C-alpha cells in the first residue's frame, strides 16, 4: 500500500508534482499487487478551468499525467485504484472514465 | 594529440545555427550559451541543422560530434515495444476507419502515391472526443496493423525539470522520427501542452 | 641587491608531479594541502625531491590546518632514513578555480615566506589533469612593502621573459600584480627515463600476438562498404565546381567537409593495417610448425 | 671542463661550459671530434646547446659538406626546443666564408612554426649575410619580423640591421622602411616588451659609431 | 597414451595399436572410447580412415628417457625461428624505424 | 571522512561499446567510461 | 608542415574561458554597452578596440568574452520580434491570382 | 593464509620512489633496501600504491646476519593512515638484483603484520633486460612429490602495471617519447614484428641449455618446469591440416582488399596530377601579363 493524499503529492515545483505520480506507479509494479488509496481527492479533481487562476493549470498538467497511465502503452497490472472522494461531482469526467 | 580532447568526459551541448564553418552557436543544457570553435575534419553535414553534440567539460568547446539516433528522448516504442490492442478489439468505429487508413497507412506504405496524382499530402491527425470513445484505442489498432515504427512520447515526457531541458526534449523526438523514416509520432494529450486562453 | 633577487624556476622530480596529483586526485572535490622538500642551490633553481601531505580539515585549507605535530614527525621519520632535506615550500589544491592563490592562501603564503624566504607555493589541478595536459603552476609573494618601494622589476631581472597567465581579469590582477610567476620545468634521470618507458614483457612480444579473425574479417568488411558511401559523395562533388571562385565553389558543391581527402585517408589507414595482418599470419604459421 | 659540468648543480655553469668546451676548441676539425660525438650524445639539454657551437667554430670558415650534414640533423631531429634553436644559429659561424647559398638551406627551416626554430633562423642568416646585403636574404627575413611570436620578432629586426650595415635610402629604399618599422615598435606600448628590447638594440646597431661603423 | 605422447605424430592407423595391444579391431574401438569418458586422452575416431586422431594428452610424470625427447623438439624450433629470422633482417631493409 | 562521495546517473542510451550516454541527477547528459566491475550486460535503460 | 602545423595550433585555439551570446538592450554615453545576456541578467561592460556603441544597437546579438563579458565582435546574426509573431502564428502571402473571381 | 595475488598491478610511482630510496641511503656494493609496501589487497588484483623505506641495515659477512626496526614500522604506518586509509601492509619490496632464500626469513617477520600473504616485489634497481624491472614473487607453503616435507619457497607471480588517471597522464606530461616496443604506423610495427620475434628466439635457446643442465651439471628436477614444457608440444598447431587450407583463404581475401585499396589511391592522386597541370596553364598567362609590368618595374629602380 500506499496512498497518496489528495495534497502531499502537490508540490511548489512543476514537473515535480508530475514526478511522484509517475514514479509512485513504477514503485507499484515491483511492489505488486499493490492498492494504491487516493484519499478525499478534490484537489486535482477541477475542471478543465484556467480563466482563473495559474493555479488551474497546474491541476491540468498533473491530470494529464494520471490519464496516459491508467490507460495508455504503459499498461496495468495487478496494481489497483481505490479513490475515495466527498462527492464526486467535483470531479472532471475523464476521471469518472 | 587530438583525439585525447575527443575523449572522454563530455558534457553535451545542443547546436542551435552556425555563423560560421569553424564558429557556431551552441546552447549547453547548464542553461548557458556558447559560442565556441568547431573542430576541422569533422563532418558538418548533420550539424548545421540541430542536434546533439559533444562539448568539452571545462573549457567548452564543439570537440566532437554525436549522431542524431543516440541521444533520444525516450527510444522507439515500437519495436522495442510491440501494440497492446489490434484490430479484433475493433469491430464499429468503421467510419473513422477509412479516414485514419488514407491518413496513416498512406503515406507509409507509398509516399509517392500522393505524388504523382497531383495531390499533395495531408498533415497531422488531430483526433477529439470524450476518452471513453475509443480514440485512442483505434491508434494502437492500425499500429499493431501497419507494422511501422511508432513512438510514445507524452507531455510528461517533455516537461520542465530543471531549465532549458523541455525544449531539448521536444528536438529528439522529431530528429530519430526522420533518420529510420517514416514514422508516426504519437503524443497521447496535448491538453496540458497546449490552452486557448 | 647584491644577488639575483628572482623567483626560483622550480624544477619539479619525476617522483614529485605524480605524487602530488595522485594525493590531490583522491580527495576532489574537497581542497588538499601538503608540503614540498627540496633542496635550495644557486639564487634561482630549486630542486622539489620528495613531497608529503599534511592531512586533512574540515575547512580545508587554512593556516590553521598546518599541524606542527604531524610535520614534524613525519620529518623525523624520513630522518632516520636520510631522505629529509629542508622544506622548500608547500603544495595545495584549488579544484573549483584556475591556478592563483585564493585570499585565505596569500596570507598562509606571509607564515611561510616568514620562516623560509623562497618558500613557493605551487596550485595544482586535478582536476584539468583529465586532458592530455596537466595545469600547475607556481607562485610566490612579492610584499605589499615591496611593491611600494617599486622592486618588481627586480623579480624579472636575467629571465627569458616569459611567464604564465590565466583567465582575466580577477585572476590575472592577482597573477601578475601582487605574485610573481616562474615557469616549471621537469627533471630527470636516464635510469627513471627507463623505469617509465618499459611496459610489460609481453608488449616487446606483442606483435605475435595476432587477433582472432572474425574481428580481422570485420575489419575487411567495414572499410570496403563505407568507401562506397563517399565515393558517391565525390562523384556528386565534381560534378560542378569549375567556374571561378575556389571557396564560392567549394561553399555550393559539398566541396567543403571534403570527401576527396576523407576517402584517402580510410583507405590509407586499412592499407597499413593489412600489410601486417598478412605479415603476421604468414610468420606464425611458418615460424611455429 | 668536461668533467666538472657533471659535478656543478648551478645552472649557469652547466650552460657556460658547454660554450667554453666550443671556445677553446676552434678551429680544430678533425681533432675536436671525439669531443663533439659525445656532447651530442648527452641527453641533457645544456651540454647540447654547447655542443652545436663546437661544431660551428670548430669547422669556421671550411666548406665541409659534413660540419653543415650534422647542424641540419640536430634541428630537426631533436625533440627539445632550446636544442633545435642552437643548431639553425650555428650554421652562420661554418658558412661565413660562403654566404651566397645560406637562404636556401634555411628556407625550409623559416616555413616551419616553431617559435625556437624560426628565432634562430633569423639569427642564422644575421651572422651569415653580414657585410653588405644579399637579396634573398632580406626576402626570408620579412614574414619573420611580421611574426606573430614576439621572440621571434626580437631576434629578426636585430639581424637585419647586421645585414643591411650602414646603408643609405640613397642606395637602396627597402633600408628606410625596415628602419621606418623599428621606430613604430619603439613608439608602441600595447606589445610586449620583448619586441621592446630587440627594437632598442637592433636600431642603434643601424647608426652605431656615431655613423661610421 | 605412451604411443601418442612419445612420437611426434598424434594419428595412427588402428593396424599399429592392434599389433601393439594385441587386440582385435573391436576393442581397438572401446579402448579409445575408454580413453575419452575417463579423460586420460580426448580426441576423434575416423573408423572410415582408419587413424585415431588423438588431439590432447594428459601431462604425467616425465622420466630420464622422456626428457632427451622433449629437448630435441625443442632444438628443432630454436635453429627455426634463427634461420627465418635472417631473411627478415634481409627483407624490408629500408626501414626497421 | 577519507571516502569521497558518487554522483547518481542512469544509462539514457548505448553510444558505442565503451562509451555511455547517462543523464545525470545533476540534470545535463554526459558522456562516460566504463570500469571492468561493470559488464554491458548488467547496463541497460532505466538502471540508476 | 601546413598539415602539422595547423593541428598543433587548433589545439591552442579549442581552449576558452566559455564566451557567450549576449543581445544588446541598449548602449549608455559613457562608451559601455548594457547587455542582457540571454540566459543571465543584465551588465553593463565596456567594448574593445574593433567595436564602439555606433556599430552597436537595440535587438542585437553580440559576442562576449566572459571572464568580464568584454565584447568582441558583433554577432552575426539579428533578431526581429515582429516575424516571431508572424511566424508563430503562420499565415503566406498571395497574389490576386489566388483570389481571382 | 591465502593466495590471491594472481595479478599484481604496480604504479609507476612505487618504481620511480624505490630508486630514488636506494639512493639517498646509498646502499651499493651489494647493498640492499627494504621498504614497506602500502596498497590494498583481498583482491585478485593486488594494488601497490605506494611504498616507503624502513631502516634495514645487511651484513657483508653473511647474508643471514641483517639489522631491521621492528618499531620503526608502525609509525609509518599510522601517518600514512591519516593520508589515505586505504593504505595497510600488502609485503617488502627488496631491492634485487636477485632472488634469495634469506628474504626467507624476512618474509615470516612481515607475515605477522599482514592479514595477507606478504609480496616480495624484487624491485630492480638495474634496470636490467627490456621489460619489467620488477619480477615478483609470494612465499607459499608446499610438500611436493619429491620426498619433501614443508617446504617454504617463493612462486612466481607475473607482474602487471597498472595506473590511475590522475598518474598515467603525469607520465605524459614528463615524456614525450615514441618508444621502441610502441605499435604505432607501419614502421613501428615492422620494427615490432621483427623485435617480438627475436624475443622468442632468446627464451627458447635458454631452454635448450638449461635441459642440458640437468642431466650432466646436476641442476635439480621439478614437475613444475617439465610438465610446462609438454604443454607446449600437446597444443602445438600444424599445417597441411584442412585449418592451413583455410588460412591461405583468409589471406587471399586480406591480399584483396589491400588490392583494392591500392587501385583507389591511384584514382586520388591521379586527380592531383591533373589539376597541377590545370593551374600552370592558367599561371602562364599571369607570367605573361607581368613581364609589361616588371618592364616599368626594372625601369624606375633605374630612373631614380
Ligand atoms: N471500439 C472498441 N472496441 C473494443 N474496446 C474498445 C473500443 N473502444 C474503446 N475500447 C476500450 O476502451 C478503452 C479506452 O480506449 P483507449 O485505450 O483507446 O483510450 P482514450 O479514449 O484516448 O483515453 P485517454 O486518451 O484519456 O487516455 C480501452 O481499454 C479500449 O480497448
Ligand atoms: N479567389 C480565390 N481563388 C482561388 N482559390 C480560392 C479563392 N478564394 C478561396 N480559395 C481557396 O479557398 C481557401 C479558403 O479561403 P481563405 O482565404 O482561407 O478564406 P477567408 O475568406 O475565410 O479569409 C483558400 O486557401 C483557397 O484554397
Ligand atoms: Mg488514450
Amino acid at each position: 500500500f500506499i496512498f497518496s493524499p489528495a495534497s502531499g503529492i502537490v508540490d511548489k515545483y512543476i514537473g515535480e508534482s508530475a514526478r511522484i505520480i509517475r514514479e509512485m506507479f513504477a514503485y507499484a509494479k515491483e511492489h505488486e499487487p499493490c492498492i494504491i488509496f487516493m484519499d478525499e481527492v478534490d484537489a486535482i479533481g477541477g475542471r478543465r478551468f484556467s480563466e482563473g487562476t495559474s493555479a488551474d493549470r497546474e491541476i491540468q498538467r498533473t491530470l494529464m499525467e494520471l490519464l496516459t497511465q491508467m490507460d495508455g502503452f504503459d499498461n496495468l497490472g495487478q496494481t489497483k485504484i481505490i479513490m475515495a472522494t466527498n462527492r464526486p461531482d467535483t470531479l472532471d469526467p475523464a476521471l469518472l472514465r | 594529440e587530438v583525439k585525447r580532447i575527443q575523449s572522454v568526459p563530455l558534457v553535451i551541448g545542443q547546436f542551435l545555427e552556425p555563423i560560421d564553418q569553424n564558429t557556431g552557436i551552441v546552447s549547453s543544457t547548464t542553461g548557458m550559451s556558447y559560442v565556441v570553435r568547431i573542430l576541422s575534419t569533422l563532418d558538418r553535414e548533420l550539424l548545421k541543422p540541430s542536434m546533439s553534440v559533444a562539448l568539452h567539460r571545462h573549457s567548452n568547446a564543439l570537440v566532437d560530434i554525436l549522431p542524431p539516433d543516440s541521444d533520444s528522448s525516450i527510444s522507439v516504442m515500437g519495436e522495442n515495444e510491440k501494440p497492446d490492442v489490434t484490430y479484433a478489439d475493433v469491430g464499429g468505429l468503421d467510419m473513422q476507419k477509412q479516414e485514419i487508413r488514407e491518413a496513416v497507412e498512406l503515406p507509409l506504405v507509398q509516399a509517392d502515391l500522393y505524388e504523382q496524382i497531383g495531390i499533395d499530402p495531408p498533415r497531422g491527425v488531430l483526433l477529439y472526443g470524450p476518452p471513453g470513445t475509443g480514440k485512442t484505442m483505434l491508434v494502437k489498432a492500425v499500429a499493431n496493423s501497419t507494422k511501422a515504427a511508432f513512438i510514445r512520447v507524452n507531455g510528461s515526457e517533455f516537461v520542465h525539470k530543471y531549465l532549458g531541458e523541455g525544449p531539448r526534449m521536444v528536438r529528439d523526438v522529431f530528429r530519430l522520427a526522420r533518420e529510420n523514416a517514416p514514422s508516426i509520432i504519437f503524443i497521447d494529450e496535448v491538453d496540458s501542452i497546449a490552452t486557448k486562453r | 641587491t647584491g644577488r639575483d633577487d628572482t623567483k626560483e624556476t622550480v624544477y619539479i622530480s619525476s617522483i614529485a608531479l605524480l605524487k602530488m596529483l595522485k594525493h590531490g586526485r583522491a580527495g576532489v572535490p574537497m581542497e588538499v594541502m601538503g608540503l614540498m622538500l627540496g633542496e635550495f642551490v644557486d639564487d634561482y633553481t630549486v630542486n622539489v625531491v620528495d613531497v608529503f601531505a599534511m592531512p586533512q580539515s574540515g575547512t580545508g585549507v587554512s593556516v590553521e590546518a598546518v599541524d606542527d605535530v604531524f610535520q614534524a614527525k613525519m620529518m623525523d621519520m624520513l630522518k632516520q632514513t636520510g631522505r629529509d632535506q629542508m622544506v622548500v615550500g608547500w603544495y595545495h589544491s584549488h579544484p573549483g578555480f584556475g591556478c592563483w592563490l585564493s585570499s585565505v592562501d596569500v596570507n598562509t603564503q606571509k607564515s611561510f615566506e616568514q620562516l623560509n624566504s623562497r618558500a613557493v607555493a605551487v596550485v595544482v589541478d586535478p582536476i584539468q589533469s583529465v586532458k592530455g595536459k596537466v595545469v600547475i603552476d607556481a607562485f610566490r609573494l612579492i610584499d605589499t612593502g615591496a611593491l611600494i618601494n617599486n622592486l618588481e622589476p627586480r623579480q624579472t631581472t636575467s629571465n627569458t621573459g616569459l611567464l604564465n597567465k590565466a583567465n582575466i581579469q580577477a585572476l590575472i590582477h592577482g597573477l601578475n600584480r601582487h605574485y610573481y610567476s616562474l615557469n616549471i620545468d621537469y627533471h630527470k634521470t636516464a635510469k627513471e627515463t627507463k623505469m617509465l618507458m618499459n611496459l610489460h614483457k609481453e608488449q616487446w612480444q606483442s606483435g605475435l600476438k595476432m587477433y582472432d579473425y572474425e574481428e580481422k574479417e570485420e575489419s575487411n568488411l567495414a572499410a570496403t562498404k563505407s568507401m562506397v558511401k563517399i565515393a558517391e559523395q565525390y562523384s556528386k562533388r565534381i560534378e560542378e565546381e569549375k567556374e571561378l571562385t575556389e571557396e564560392e565553389l567549394k561553399t555550393r558543391y559539398v566541396g567543403r567537409q571534403d570527401p576527396k581527402k576523407h576517402l584517402s585517408e580510410t583507405a590509407d589507414e586499412t592499407l597499413e593495417n593489412n600489410i601486417v595482418s598478412v605479415l603476421t599470419a604468414g610468420v606464425n604459421s611458418v615460424a611455429i610448425k | 671542463m668536461f668533467t666538472y659540468s657533471q659535478e656543478t648543480q648551478h645552472g649557469n655553469i652547466t650552460r657556460g661550459l658547454a660554450v667554453g668546451l666550443a671556445l677553446i676548441n676552434y678551429g680544430r676539425q678533425e681533432l675536436a671530434d671525439d669531443l663533439i660525438t659525445k656532447m651530442l650524445a648527452s641527453d641533457e639539454s645544456l651540454l647540447r646547446y654547447g655542443g652545436a657551437f663546437t661544431i660551428a667554430l670548430a669547422y669556421a670558415g671550411t666548406g665541409n659538406n659534413s660540419a653543415v650534414k650534422r647542424l641540419l640533423h640536430v634541428a630537426v631531429s631533436d625533440s627539445n626546443d632550446d636544442v633545435r634553436r642552437a643548431a639553425v644559429i650555428a650554421l652562420g659561424f661554418v658558412l661565413l666564408r660562403d654566404y651566397t647559398t645560406v637562404p636556401r638551406i634555411v628556407q625550409l627551416l623559416s616555413k616551419s612554426h616553431n617559435a625556437h626554430v624560426r628565432c634562430g633562423t633569423a639569427f642564422a642568416l644575421g651572422i651569415a649575410c653580414a657585410g653588405k646585403g644579399l637579396q634573398s636574404a632580406i626576402d626570408v627575413l620579412d614574414p619573420l619580423t611580421k611574426d606573430p611570436v614576439d621572440f621571434v620578432r626580437q631576434a629578426a629586426m636585430i639581424a637585419l640591421s647586421m645585414i643591411l650595415i650602414q646603408q643609405t635610402e640613397k642606395l637602396n629604399p627597402q633600408v628606410a622602411d625596415i628602419n621606418k618599422n623599428f621606430l613604430s615598435v619603439i613608439t608602441n606600448k600595447h606589445q610586449e616588451g620583448l619586441a621592446k628590447f630587440g627594437a632598442c638594440v637592433a636600431q642603434g646597431i643601424m647608426n652605431a659609431g656615431g655613423r661610421n661603423v | 597414451i605412451e604411443t601418442v605422447f612419445v612420437k611426434n605424430i598424434r594419428m595412427l592407423s588402428f593396424e599399429d595399436i592392434s599389433k601393439a595391444t594385441h587386440l582385435p579391431k573391436d576393442n581397438v574401438e572401446h579402448l579409445v572410447m575408454r580413453a575419452i569418458s575417463l579423460g586420460l586422452l580426448k580426441g576423434s575416431i575416423d573408423q572410415v580412415n582408419e587413424l585415431v586422431t588423438i588431439s590432447w594428452v594428459q601431462p604425467r610424470i616425465i622420466s630420464g628417457d622422456q626428457i632427451t625427447k622433449m629437448k630435441d623438439r625443442l632444438v628443432e624450433w630454436n635453429d627455426q625461428v634463427e634461420k627465418l629470422g635472417k631473411k627478415m633482417e634481409a627483407r624490408g631493409q629500408s626501414i626497421w624505424v | 571522512l577519507q571516502s569521497i562521495g558518487q554522483l547518481i546517473g542512469e544509462v539514457m542510451k548505448e553510444l558505442s561499446e565503451e562509451k555511455y550516454i547517462v543523464k545525470a541527477s545533476s540534470g545535463p547528459r554526459y558522456i562516460v567510461g566504463v570500469r571492468n566491475s561493470v559488464d554491458r550486460s548488467k547496463l541497460k535503460k532505466g538502471v540508476r | 608542415n601546413d598539415k602539422v602545423r595547423f593541428i598543433k595550433d587548433e589545439l591552442r585555439l579549442l581552449q576558452e574561458p566559455g564566451s557567450y551570446v549576449g543581445e544588446v538592450i541598449k548602449i549608455v554615453s559613457d562608451k559601455k554597452v548594457l547587455v542582457k545576456v540571454q540566459p543571465e541578467g543584465k551588465y553593463i561592460v565596456d567594448v574593445a578596440k574593433d567595436i564602439n556603441v555606433k556599430d552597436l544597437k537595440a535587438s542585437q546579438r553580440v559576442c562576449l568574452r566572459s571572464d568580464s563579458y568584454m565584447l568582441h565582435k558583433v554577432l552575426e546574426n539579428k533578431a526581429d520580434p515582429l516575424v516571431s509573431l508572424m511566424m508563430v502564428e503562420k499565415v503566406p502571402d498571395s497574389t490576386y491570382d489566388m483570389v481571382g473571381g | 593464509m591465502s593466495l590471491q595475488h594472481e595479478k599484481v598491478t604496480i604504479a609507476p610511482l612505487v618504481l620511480l620512489s624505490a630508486l630514488d630510496h636506494y639512493e639517498r641511503t646509498q646502499t651499493k656494493e651489494n647493498k640492499r633496501c627494504v621498504g614497506v609496501i602500502l596498497g590494498d589487497a583481498n583482491s585478485s588484483t593486488i594494488r601497490v600504491t605506494n611504498s616507503f623505506a624502513l631502516p634495514f641495515e645487511e651484513d657483508e659477512k653473511n647474508s643471514d646476519v641483517w639489522f631491521l626496526d621492528h618499531n620503526y614500522i608502525e609509525n609509518m604506518n599510522e601517518m600514512c593512515k591519516k593520508i589515505n586509509a586505504k593504505e595497510k601492509l600488502i609485503g617488502w619490496y627488496h631491492s634485487g638484483p636477485k632472488l634469495r632464500a634469506s628474504d626467507l626469513k624476512i618474509n615470516e617477520l612481515f607475515k605477522k603484520y599482514t592479514q595477507n600473504n606478504p609480496l616480495l616485489l624484487i624491485v630492480d634497481v638495474k634496470q636490467q633486460g627490456v621489460g619489467l624491472p620488477t619480477d615478483a614473487y609470494v612465499a607459499i607453503e608446499q610438500v611436493k612429490d619429491d620426498g619433501t616435507s614443508t617446504e617454504k619457497t617463493f612462486l612466481h607471480l607475473p607482474c602487471t602495471i597498472e595506473a590511475e588517471e590522475a598518474e598515467e597522464i603525469g607520465v605524459e606530461h614528463l615524456l614525450r617519447d615514441v618508444r621502441d616496443q610502441a605499435a604505432g604506423g607501419l614502421s613501428i610495427r615492422l620494427t615490432n614484428q621483427l623485435k617480438s620475434l627475436k624475443g622468442l628466439q632468446s627464451k627458447l635457446k635458454d631452454v635448450v641449455e638449461y635441459l642440458d643442465k640437468v642431466i650432466n651439471k646436476e641442476l635439480p628436477i621439478n614437475h613444475t618446469i617439465l610438465g610446462k614444457l609438454q604443454d607446449v608440444f600437446n597444443l602445438l598447431p600444424n599445417l597441411g591440416t584442412p585449418d592451413d587450407d583455410e588460412i591461405d583463404v583468409e589471406n587471399h581475401d586480406r591480399i584483396n582488399i589491400s588490392n583494392n585499396l591500392q587501385k583507389a589511391l591511384t584514382v586520388k592522386t591521379n586527380d592531383e596530377l591533373m589539376v597541377i597541370y590545370i593551374s600552370n596553364l592558367v599561371r602562364s598567362i599571369i607570367a605573361f601579363d607581368d613581364l609589361i609590368e616588371n618592364k616599368i618595374q626594372n625601369k624606375k629602380i633605374q630612373e631614380q
